[PDB]
């Protein structure tokens, strides 16, 4: 059915968007997390010094 | 024997009903057991509601 | 038998858990995947366990494009449904009539055909464990049994050694007699439980025997050798390193392929897996990273997760 | 070159025995990190 | 030949029952052996 | 020309660096690989730069199984040899006669055939840059030129816009006349240098035009659109995130393929790369991790590396 | 369905223009992380 | 030449050993490094408390 | 012309000599320039000597 | 037809030289244009 066709196509597009978002965000999210953790560690090291 | 036919028909009908309603079975058990009882659309989607 | 209860044996592990310490812990057989794969897990409750997992696997032939799976578990009842791409539904239900007796029924269906439907009753006792399963059970007009039925028995002869047998009945169509075979299994546990040895003289002269060792709280290693006209068998050496931040699993096979599986826990919820293998006999490699996201949907669960 | 049918079983058994001895020898405890 | 395959299957099941009894009573036999030596 | 030197232009970048800000910085075209690959780099000195790199790539068709490469560089002289599996030797030598004038000769050889041998002289001036290269140069009995010769000229018309041309002479065998083409290139730099635009009306009606932007000290993004009977072109969108611990590079192509390239600096020396891509038009993925080990062999170099 | 030879160039130019506008709009500065 | 054959075979074996060592050690080395870094961070956090 | 033949022969001979002795060329420049002058076998192998 | 391909190549080189001169003198022309307006 045309309604079924639209359903499957809309689902496949959602899957493609989700997969692309994961692939392009997970490494970026990990990088942001690492940079923020390093910043917090530097702040802690400065607080220790002061 | 008659019992064998009864078992065969029970197996067929339970297979047919489960194939369609098993995942709904588990989802109902979950959403009912949880005290929060989140709405169906949020429960299905993979996003945190809190 | 009062006088003959003085030995006070311990219940040995079930038949399927015979190789758990090696096959499913210190090896990649079950954890391995290929290509990318994102696994999003949603937890809705803790006391009565409930979860709603998701999967997005691309480039893996074994894995599906998408798979929705909801797992429900409480003190005595465990159920799990798993929708897959192509509407291939899989399901498992476990009900424990008593603390030590549990009946498990698995059901996998693909495009209207219940290909897999096995019902098994597991009975654990003080010294022996017996479980019977029936694969694709049914009945026929001629009245004879149909499908595959397997019964296994394991009894602990001594606290550090358990012996048993596995009986197999298989009938394909029912017109011809159903071939039946018996398999012998042995499980030896060290007095200190430092190392565990298990041997399985499976059917058709197949010998799946393995060894397990716990080097420390972090490192455990084991070996498995398989044998199956001419025999076709491989010897596998494996080790695993578990830490508060990561879980490593390595394995050097006799066929020459070398594999590893690193699971970094960057966050308590998000875990980034790496899974690479090499095939030195043909000099090709199959590598796939992935994801494991465990995000709750309830305030109490999030509070518990953050501590 | 023989590659007898029994050669496969002999090789697998030899590797199994050698690996068991290696695993249960001090060398595996040494392989585990001190820290 | 259904006759030979039914007989072989039944004998396999009977031997399986025999070894099942052997394993069931094995703790007792090991106890007796321990007493003997 | 005293009165006409008052404008005081700035020297524009060389022709090959026209797209450096986008093609080689904010895109994966040069960094991408497939399957595993371990890159061990050895540094022996700092003031006169010397290095001895190694490579172990498996599963990548483009990359070789093994590749030894020693790079030597000092204030005015830069050389690099690269042995490869199958004894395929590659080499590059750069000699700077003057601070702004450098002559570069590349030479790649595979199984006794010097397939690639290009000698180029690069002349950078106050306002214009001109470089001429000759691919596979030689001489013939009839006396006419042989091989491919390319000459490019780039002059800064204004401080924020530079225009130029690229002349191409190519002759395959020498019996027939050598086809010659000209390509037009333009480079625009914002007054603040925040964004850089470059356009290249390459030969055969090919249009390779790109844009570059620096969002912040960490984030820079750019776009490149390519065009080549019927045309065959693709538009690429890219971005890059550089931090003190990692370098990320993403790109969404017009063909549908989505790629990323994460380089984590777990240690100052060891860097673990991840490089995954997806092809949504055929729904297949090519992913490969790797390594980058930078270990010195001299006490002074190690002391400098540790700080 | 036309898929004219000029459709490819029109599509590539449209994507280029849209991407340039998106890159040079406030939306890209917003995309850069605050920290 | 037989000497050349031995040379190439011995080189290929060395390459195989090096590749296997890298593949089975790099993730393990990263795990050891992460665990040690976490231990050092916990030690620093305890020193701060005391 | 004669100069063209001279250039051709020079190109051929330099190609032939470089194909065999270019990597040695760079290695010699390195090991000579470095004040430490590490031995050849350690210089080639990918292990830290210090 | 070597005649037409040699002529076309030579004319391409001549046009390249012309645009090279144009680009060499372009700063001067832009300066004059700036003075004019």
């Amino acid at each position: 059915s045309f309604v079924r066709n639209a359903f499957t196509k809309s689902g496949n597009l959602a899957w493609t968007l989700t997969t692309t978002a994961l692939l392009l965000g997970v490494p970026l999210s990990l990088s942001i997390l690492a940079e923020q953790q390093l910043i917090e560690m530097e702040k802690t090291f400065d607080l220790q010094s002061d | 024997d008659e019992s064998k036919e009864r078992i065969s028909k029970i197996l067929t009908l339970t297979h047919n009903v489960a194939h369609y309603g098993w995942i709904p079975f588990v989802l109902y058990l979950g959403w009912a057991h949880t005290s929060n009882r989140p709405n169906f659309l949020n429960l299905l989607s993979p996003l945190p509601s809190v | 038998h009062s006088h003959r209860q003085s030995l006070e044996l311990v219940n040995p592990g079930t038949v399927e858990n015979l190789n758990k310490e090696v096959s499913r812990d210190v090896f990649l057989s079950q954890y391995f995947f290929t290509g990318l794969r994102a696994d999003l897990n949603k937890a809705f409750s803790m006391n009565p366990a409930f979860q709603t997992s998701h999967t997005f696997s691309i480039g893996s032939q074994a894995l599906p494009k998408y798979a929705f799976s909801a797992l429900f578990a409480n003190d005595n009842l465990f159920a799990q449904g798993n929708i897959d791409n192509d509407l291939s539904v899989s399901g498992r239900l476990n009900y424990g009539w008593d603390k030590k007796n549990i009946s498990k029924v698995n059901l996998q269906i693909s495009d209207g055909q219940p290909t897999m439907c096995q019902l098994e009753q597991d009975y654990q006792a003080s010294d022996f464990s017996v479980n019977v399963k029936t694969l694709n059970p049914s009945f026929s007009e001629k009245g004879e049994f149909t499908g595959v039925a397997v019964a296994s028995f394991l009894q602990s002869v001594t606290p550090q050694l358990a012996l048993g047998l596995e009986t197999l009945y298989s009938r394909t169509d029912g017109s011809a007699p159903g071939d039946a075979g018996v398999s012998y299994l042995t499980r030896y546990v060290s007095k200190k439980q430092d190392w565990i040895f298990s041997g399985q003289l499976q059917a058709n002269g197949a010998l799946i025997a393995s060894l397990w060792r716990k080097v420390a709280q972090n490192v455990e290693a084991g070996i498995e050798t398989t044998l199956q006209p001419t025999v076709e068998g491989s010897t596998t050496i494996g080790a695993k390193y578990e830490y508060r931040q990561s879980v490593y699993r390595g394995t050097l096979d006799s066929n020459g392929k070398v594999a590893c599986f690193l699971e970094r826990k960057v966050l308590p919820t998000l875990s980034v897996l790496f899974c690479g293998e090499i095939d030195h006999f043909k000099n090709d490699t199959k590598i796939g990273c992935g994801l494991q996201f465990e995000t709750a949907g309830n305030q109490e669960l999030l509070m518990l997760q953050q501590g | 070159f023989k590659e007898s049918p029994l050669y496969t079983i002999a090789l697998n058994g030899a590797f199994f025995v050698a690996g068991v001895a290696f695993i249960q020898s001090p060398l595996m405890d040494m392989l585990a990190p001190q820290l | 030949e259904k006759r030979a395959h039914q007989e072989q299957t039944e004998k396999t099941l009977k031997q399986a029952a025999y070894v099942a009894a052997f394993l069931w009573v094995s703790p007792m036999i090991w106890h007796l052996v321990k007493k003997q030596w």
